[PDB]
């Protein structure tokens, strides 16, 4: 025999606001030339966009289930190569995971903490493919890619810090892996944009305040029917015997 | 006190520069 | 070192910082805002952890507005969810309720009902019989800025 | 100049630590490699408390 | 319940796309 089911979505709204004085205004413009109205403009356009990336990267890291652990330490006596092919190995077991539980194919991505990442710079020209001309930012960007097919990002350590004063958990040795999906009908994590941003200007009010507003509505959620089977949280320690931990370049316990 | 000896003139602060805010963002849409 | 010209006994620097202009959300008044800076704000669907760890003889739960928020803020109709262990419900009913069951852990049936008011942002939670001792509940709504034209953030 | 190292030596703050002793059975390159990370992060903990 | 603000309509849904089962089959025919 066979059967049926149904899914269904929406999206969600959002608004923001910023207004001065006329007295303000003038004064500004008198003591040192700035004007009030372009830069409150200017500070709404850039805190919306950034505010939903943020939102987004909060949405993934929330709703999460799968786990895994690891260890990172190298051993005592032993070369990079080897190290670097059973980090390959692992993390193509861990990758195979999610395909067999979602049953599909797609993108490679994965989220990486600052220690994660910096172990990561230390891997070997062919394991690691370092970003063209990268030059370090406090931002989250892109640092480049390995194995030829997963594409990292690095989150830098204030940012995990602030995410963990929240309720969200996440250190500096977490790992977010993903994988993007294109197919017609499956998709892992959606967004878009129903309705784009509308600037409002409002005229003078009798008390002399200039006011604006922004209004406008989009979705960033995960796909209803399975979501969240598309993403794992790879945690990884640093302590077995007969190993170098690279924070402080001393022997565990040997 | 005196202007005949040092400390006894005013002194007129001058503006050297201005700091403004530095560009916010994110890139968190590969996935 | 870097060198600097020098013609006076004092020189004077200004900077500008952007801060939240109202406290709302994760976010209170005079706090900066920057590149790390990460929270909630301008954004209307939200959601709050109600029971961190379940005491295993509670068969009632209620969530208000006025705990996680200063004051009442309405709730739009037909967009509300609940997440029992980080798994989502379907939304609630129109008029004012949900329904939603789980799985115990020994294997038994749990059905849970919800009562809603849009107006004031209450909603009781009642069981069947007990959770378990590990158990969180999580409530995912949006706030209806129609009804209420303040509380907006500002910069 | 002496005046200048003293006041740059005295002012800072920050601290950090990091042993450099050889391991008995190891290469140069695999030691070069630790250490250019350890000093990669310090100079990337710098440049965040910096943000510039 | 008014029409110009865009909220007191009926709203109406969509089909969007429909997902059919995946074929079935194993390689043991080597044996």
């Amino acid at each position: 025999n066979h059967e049926m089911k149904k899914y269904t979505l929406f999206p969600s709204q959002f608004v923001i606001a910023a207004e001065h004085t006329v007295q303000a205004a003038y004064e500004a413009q008198r003591e040192f030339g700035l004007d009030l109205g372009s830069l409150q403009f200017r500070t709404l356009k850039e805190y919306l966009s950034h505010e939903q990336d943020m939102l987004r990267l909060r949405i993934m890291i929330w709703r999460t289930l799968a786990t895994d652990t690891f260890d990172i330490a190298l051993p005592v006596n032993q070369s990079f190569d080897v190290w670097a092919t059973i980090i390959r190995g692992k993390f193509q077991t861990v990758y195979r995971d999610i395909i067999e539980r979602v049953k599909s194919s797609g993108a490679m991505g994965m989220f990486a903490g600052a220690d994660a990442a910096s172990f990561f710079k230390q891997l070997p020209k062919d394991f690691f493919q370092p970003a063209e001309d990268y030059i370090q930012t406090p931002y989250v960007h892109y640092i480049g890619t390995l194995f030829g097919n997963v594409k990292v990002y690095e989150v830098p350590a204030g940012i995990c810090k602030n995410l963990t004063t929240e309720n969200i958990q996440f250190s500096s040795m977490d790992v977010l892996c993903y994988v993007r999906d294109e197919n017609p009908g499956k998709a892992g994590f959606v967004t878009g944009d129903a309705v784009p941003a509308i600037p409002f200007q409002h005229p003078t009010t009798p008390a002399l305040v200039n006011r604006t507003t922004l209004w406008g509505s989009a979705i960033n959620d995960m796909h209803p029917r399975n979501g969240a089977d598309y993403f794992t949280r790879v945690t990884l320690t640093m302590a077995k015997k007969g190993g170098l931990n690279f924070i402080s370049g001393d022997t565990i316990d040997a | 006190e005196m202007m005949s000896v040092s400390d006894g003139v005013m002194r007129l602060p001058l503006f050297l520069a201005m700091i403004l805010p530095v560009q916010l963002g994110a890139a968190t849409a590969d996935a | 070192c870097t060198f600097i010209p020098v013609t006076r006994d004092q020189s004077d620097i200004y900077e500008v910082f952007n801060v939240a202009g109202s406290s709302f959300g994760s976010y209170a008044a005079g706090d900066v805002l920057d590149m790390q800076s990460v929270g909630v704000y301008s954004q209307l669907r939200r959601r709050y952890v109600l029971v961190a760890s379940s005491d295993g003889t509670s068969k009632t739960a209620t969530f208000k507005m006025e705990d996680f928020e200063g004051q009442n803020v309405p709730i739009r109709k037909g967009r509300t969810n609940i997440y029992v262990n980080r798994i989502k419900s379907v939304v609630d009913n129109g008029s004012g309720s949900l329904l939603h069951s789980f799985t115990n852990a020994a294997g038994e049936q749990i059905t849970v009902t919800c009562s809603l008011n849009y107006n004031i942002g209450q909603i009781a939670l009642s069981f069947s019989k007990a959770p378990d001792k590990g158990t969180e509940i999580a409530i995912e709504t949006e706030i209806n800025i129609e009804a209420a034209p303040e509380l907006i953030p500002l910069i």
